[PDB]
């Protein structure tokens, strides 16, 4: 449970950052 | 952190087995450590409760103040009983028992204990929570997670705490966030869980259902998948297992091993554990390394191995396939960590040190079982040797590191215990330990002064007690007697072979499956204990003879003959040349065998703890007049003895009341009939050589029957009186065998002789060769009388003497000898490099050449004096320091005060898991760390410092009173010296031992050590910061022991076979020679410091080397449970340490012998020699003698189990290993 909800927080941070980073090279 | 109430709380958890750490941290919620706690709730105390639990279930049966107060140790170790209730309740889940026992259970409980049960953390109530959160890491359960899921930790990378939480998107910051460090770790639970069998102590019937149905009882230790229900299908599984295994030997490893271990490049650390191998079918005969082969043997002598006890070529086949798997492991261990080094440092070539002697032990081996062409023999030409220890040449060869090579090519390797390179530097360069000894005088020079001239009396009392070998007298007629000499070497041989039948004996008596099998109920010396006082009583009461094991029956017959012959031959000291020799035994018509009393010197102590002086002397002469009362041949007898003394025809029963007391005094009021080796350890003035204690003991009562004391508690004298035939029947036949010598040669007494020679040192006081005559005289007959002193080292000396002189005639015996003594060698040379490199203190301090600190020096200096202390105040009898240890639990005490119902101490007895499983390491480090807690007392009391242990809470541990423990201040402030430097030393050494206080102190020590040291199932570096020199070296070991229990293999091999008896023989054997080995370091620093300040580098270098740091594991190894003594096994006669016509006329005269050891077969596994056998016998060893001696005495320190050495080896391999350097 612990593992899981750490790298479910984790990958939607760096989601959010690739995205942005997505976003701004268009 | 600690708290003063460490040592009850391991115990209440030991008992009512239940997590330490979660009592601990109760404690540390509930009430902060205090015992009385004001709460405006009302609950006061050390676990904060009044509620109704306190009577609850606890009380109702004792005076109990209950609610208003409660024992500490009571209180604890009901809550204790609580938690482990509520814990197994609650299955395995720590944390709803926390919340059931912090919520209560009923009223606020069950709603929330069921709301724990379904998940659902939120109906729980907040302080609940709050309390489960704070014992998280404590507590494991199945809910962790969850509640988890409803800092301390050491930063992986960066900065701590916020940079990996707040940032460190990548894995490591997960992997920090996702931690959770536990702190619950305990070997006990996790690594080796106690199975049904093992703790399982058996009830008669199912131990005479095993003796009857079991094969091999060995095989009951392994429990292989699911463990059987009834022990029926125990017994079962192991025949069956058994006769699998019997079966598979034919082809098994032993089989596949015959041919090349190490010429095959045979690897042994990729192999299963090979639980069942015995070695059996093990000739190594490598085909290659056999050039020449002669199939018949060139004598009579020779052909096989000369051992004398049964089933020898085959516990020698065993020592021999475990010595080759664990140097070959070994030498595999040493490459890859050679090469594991070179990954990091290319240029730096290594030393295997172990491939060299493997290589040379498979050629011999070969070569003996081949019986010809030792191929490890090496080239001598040009070889000049010079250099001799004992009169045995040899060459250093500067290819090997020590490891010298013999006359006849033959190569010892250093380590290896008799090469006499090692032994001779071992001499120059030996700690604190080097002693007088034997080195005064011998035989043959004391016969070469006295016999020499120059008297008519000092020349007559030579020719009595010394004989001359070569004289230029060489008398016609000079004496058709023994002489004192010859006597003395006669006894010794006949001493020395029923020695090793009693150690045969011995050994399978006490591997049967009372004390092998099922849980351990008792330790190895105490078993040993156990069967010889067995065996004592049953000579003493022959109805007890019915209830011996076909085994102790054998070893009750060895001692009985023994001491009958030994009776006899003391009552008929004429059977030698004297005829005007006559009854040295004390009395006489007492017709029974005379097993000797001597008496405990701490049973004594006890019994003049309460009842001081007269108390203890009525009891004695009490039950020595219910003998007499009550049998009919003890009033004769008694009675007959009356008569002659007082002159009277009749007897009143005021008489032998007096007699009773006054024979009663001796016992209570002195301690000459108790152990008391330290008074015999003093050698000068001729004092002690009169008055033999062994046979003043003896009284015409019988110490059977017990009298009831004031108190209603039993005493009888048998209480008293120290069996085990160990440090008893050695020093019996010392004393009764010098008596024997001096009657038999002169017709004189000990006593006669003395004044004698006092006399004629009176008379040539003025001539100097006169008194040097004279001192050789007395020399002499401290000799006879075992006043003496061999010391240790005689054995390996001896040992090397005996070997070359095999090698001269006995060839296969010779090349047995050479190679078990190569494996002990390698034996205790892979265990120094192995623990030099895993045990810290050992490498860092003590291993090193370099010199220590100067509190480091202080720390051994007190290290020492505690073993030193220990050595004198220890009860010598196992079975006291057992029931001290065991009796001072909750369990027996409430049981005595409050139970209707009898129990008994070991059936209520906590015990640890480090004594139930793992025991004997668990022995060696109780007595380790218990001198190092002496020494750490002693040291702190006279420097003025307060320690730790002087808080009431670990007083309370064990019986120390408050006062007991300033008595103990004062004790150790009044007897003991503090030195200029950090030595210390004793006042009187005898006296402070004779103080009742010694006890308190010893006992302090024990139970101390106990419970702080060892009881805990975890060991910390804050744990080792805490103790001295040997307190931090034996925390270190019990760590060792942990890791090597957490290894892959030594897991995988729990979990396969359980089998908790082979780890225990294992880590039990390391932790001997690791021990050894730090006893030595520590000596040897001191004694650095001993010398000035040029000289310690070069001592340091010469001295802390593996080599005599192997030598000094190998000599001073403890082998606690070992029958008899390693020395008396194989040792020297104390005065022998060192042209045709004498040739013809030796021939001549064995031409003509007839004696029935002649005549007859030799007796398969007992001798049983009556007088006439010791008559007859020759003074001189033979070489079956020798031969059976050294395997027995090696069957200590060789194991004869190949899966002890695999075990072994694999904790080795796991720990590492140092590889030497360079060279």
């Amino acid at each position: 449970e612990l593992l899981s909800k750490v790298w479910s927080e984790n990958q939607k941070k760096l989601e959010e950052k690739a995205r942005e980073k997505a976003l701004a090279d268009v | 952190v600690p708290s003063d109430y460490d040592g009850l709380f391991q115990k209440a958890a030991d008992a009512n087995g239940v997590s330490y750490d979660l009592l601990r941290k109760v404690a540390w919620t509930e009430s902060r450590f205090v015992p009385t706690a004001k709460s405006k709730t009302g609950p006061l105390g050390m676990m904060q409760f009044t509620k109704a639990t306190a009577k609850a279930l606890g009380l109702r049966v004792t005076d109990g103040p209950d609610d208003d107060r409660l024992n500490p140790e009571l209180a604890i170790n009901a809550a204790a009983k609580q938690l482990a209730g509520l814990v197994g309740k609650f299955d395995g889940d720590e944390l709803k028992a926390a919340l059931a026992y912090n919520q209560g259970e009923g009223r606020l409980g069950n709603p929330q204990l069921e709301a724990y049960s379904k998940g659902d953390f939120a109906s729980i109530s907040e302080e609940g929570r709050n309390y489960m959160r704070n014992l998280l890491d404590v507590a494991k359960s199945p809910m962790a997670g969850q509640l988890e899921t409803f800092n301390s930790r050491s930063t992986f990378f960066g900065f701590k705490n916020a940079a990996e939480a707040e940032l460190s998107n990548s894995v490591a910051g997960m992997a920090f966030r996702a931690g959770r460090l536990d702190n619950g770790f305990d070997v006990f639970k996790d690594t080796i869980t106690p199975t049904r069998w093992n703790s399982h102590i058996w009830t008669p019937e199912e131990l005479e259902k095993i003796r009857t149905e079991v094969k091999n009882p060995a095989y009951i230790n392994v429990v292989t998948g699911g463990s059987p229900e009834n022990l029926d299908d125990l017994i079962k599984l192991a025949n069956e297992n058994f006769e699998n295994d019997s079966r598979a030997a034919e082809a098994g490893l032993g089989a596949k091993l015959s041919a090349g271990i190490i010429g095959a490049g045979v690897d042994p650390l990729s192999y299963v554990p090979m639980v069942g191998v015995t070695g059996k079918g093990f000739k190594l005969i490598n085909k290659a390394l056999v050039v020449g082969a002669e199939s018949a043997a060139l004598n009579v002598a020779s052909e096989g191995l000369r051992t004398s006890v049964a089933g020898g070529d085959a516990d020698y086949a065993g020592a021999a396939l475990g010595g080759f798997v664990f140097g070959a492991g070994m030498s595999a261990i040493s490459d890859a960590v050679a090469a594991g080094l070179k990954r990091s440092k290319p240029e730096a070539e290594f030393d295997n040190e172990f491939i060299g002697p493997m290589m040379r032990l498979e050629a011999r081996e070969t070569a003996r079982n081949a019986n010809s062409a030792d191929l490890s023999r090496m080239n001598t030409e040009n070889m000049k040797f010079e250099g001799e220890h004992n009169g045995v040449p040899y060459e250093d060869l500067p290819t090997e590191r020590g490891a010298v090579v013999l006359h006849d090519g033959s190569v010892l390797s250093a380590s290896n215990p008799i090469n006499p390179k090692t032994l001779k530097e071992f001499s120059e360069v030996d700690p604190e330990k080097a002693a007088r000894g034997i080195k005064l005088a011998g035989f043959t020079e004391i016969g070469l002064k006295t016999l020499g001239s120059d008297d008519a009396d000092i020349r007559r009392v030579a020719i009595d007690l010394v004989r001359s070998p070569t004289g230029m007298q060489s008398g016609a007629s000079g004496k058709f007697g023994a002489t004192a000499s010859d006597i003395h070497e006669r006894l010794h041989g006949t001493d020395q072979r029923t020695y090793n039948d009693l150690y045969k004996a011995m050994s399978d008596a006490m591997k049967d499956p009372e004390f092998s099998t099922g849980g351990a109920k008792m330790s190895r010396e105490e078993t040993r204990y156990t069967i010889y006082r067995r065996a004592a009583l049953a000579i003493e009461r022959p109805e007890l003879q019915k209830a011996l094991t076909p085994s102790e029956r054998i070893v009750m017959d060895i001692i009985k003959r023994h001491f009958d012959t030994k009776r006899e031959l003391m009552e008929n000291p004429a059977i030698f040349g004297n005829t005007k020799a006559v009854s040295i035994f004390p009395e006489s018509r007492h017709k029974g065998t005379y097993v000797p009393h001597v008496y405990d010197r701490h049973a004594k102590a006890l019994m003049i703890q309460r009842y001081g002086a007269e108390g203890l002397q009525e009891g004695i002469a009490r039950s020595w007049m219910n003998s007499y009362v009550s049998r009919p041949e003890v009033k004769a007898r008694v009675d007959e003895m009356l008569k002659e003394l007082h002159g009277v025809k009749e007897v009143t029963p005021e008489m032998v009341e007096k007699y009773a007391m006054d024979k009663a005094y001796g016992i209570s009021h002195s301690d000459q009939f108790t152990n008391s080796s330290i008074i015999e350890e003093n050698i000068e003035g001729l004092v002690g050589i009169e008055n033999n204690s062994f046979l003043e003991a003896r009284n015409l009562f019988d110490s059977d029957l017990s009298i009831t004391m004031p108190d209603g508690q039993q005493f009888s004298v048998n209480d008293l009186r120290d069996f085990d035939m160990f440090r008893i029947m050695p020093a019996y036949d010392r004393r009764v065998n010098g008596d024997i010598a001096i009657m038999g040669s002169t017709g004189k007494t000990t006593k006669e002789l003395k004044d004698e020679i006092l006399a004629l040192k009176a008379k040539a006081e003025g001539d100097g060769k006169k008194t040097g005559e004279v001192h050789a005289l007395m020399d002499t007959v401290k000799i006879l009388t075992g006043r003496a002193r061999r010391n240790q080292d005689t054995v390996w000396e001896t040992s090397l003497r005996a070997i070359n002189d095999l090698g001269f005639f006995a060839k296969n015996a010779y090349m047995g000898a050479q190679n078990i003594t190569e494996i002990a060698g390698m034996i205790v040379t892979g265990n120094v490099r192995a623990l030099g490199h895993g045990i810290p203190i050992l490498r860092d301090t003590l291993y090193k050449s370099k010199p220590v600190s100067a509190k480091e020096l202080k720390e051994l200096h007190a290290s020492l004096f505690g073993k030193e202390v220990d050595q004198l105040i220890r009860p010598k009898r196992a079975d006291i320091v057992q029931r001290l240890r065991e009796a001072t639990d909750t369990g027996p005490a409430v049981a005595n005060i409050v139970g209707t119902l009898k129990y008994s101490t070991q059936e209520l007895a906590a015990r640890s898991p480090w004594t139930k499983l793992l025991n004997g390491t668990t022995n060696y480090l109780l007595d380790a760390a218990r001198q190092g807690m002496l020494g750490d007392v002693i040291s702190a009391t006279l420097t003025g410092k307060t320690t730790r242990w002087e808080k009431e809470g670990f007083l309370r541990g064990a019986s120390v009173t408050p006062e007991q423990m300033a008595g103990i201040k004062s004790l150790i402030k009044e007897h003991m010296v503090r030195g200029e430097d950090g030595k210390f030393t004793v006042k009187d050494k005898q006296a402070f031992s004779m103080d009742p206080r010694a006890m308190d102190l010893w006992r302090l020590a024990d139970k101390v050590a106990d419970e702080a040291m060892l009881r805990p199932h975890k060991v910390s570096l804050q744990d080792s910061h805490a103790f001295g020199a040997l307190g931090k070296m034996v925390m270190q070991f019990k760590s060792f022991t942990i890791k090597s229990l957490n290894s892959k293999f030594l897991r995988t091999f729990y979990d396969g076979y359980k089998n908790n008896r082979a780890i225990d023989a294992a880590l039990s054997i390391i932790t001997s020679m690791g021990l050894a080995g730090g006893f030595y370091a520590m000596a040897a620093h001191v004694k650095a410091y001993a010398l000035p300040k040029e000289k310690r580098k070069e001592y340091l270098e010469r001295a802390l080397d593996p080599t005599m740091i192997a030598h000094a594991a190998l000599s001073r190894s403890s082998q606690l449970g070992a029958p008899l003594a390693m020395v008396d096994l194989v040792g020297g006669v104390l005065g022998f340490e060192s042209t045709s016509r004498e040739v013809m006329g030796a021939m001549g005269s064995n031409l003509l012998e007839q004696m029935p050891s002649a005549g007859f077969v030799a007796n398969v596994g007992a001798t049983l020699m009556n007088a006439a056998g010791v008559v007859n016998s020759p003074n001189k060893a033979t070489e079956q003698d020798f031969m059976t001696g050294l395997m027995n005495s090696t069957k200590e320190l060789v194991p004869n189990d190949p899966l002890t050495q695999q075990l072994v080896l694999k904790i080795y391999e796991a720990n590492g290993v140092n590889l030497r350097e360079r060279r």
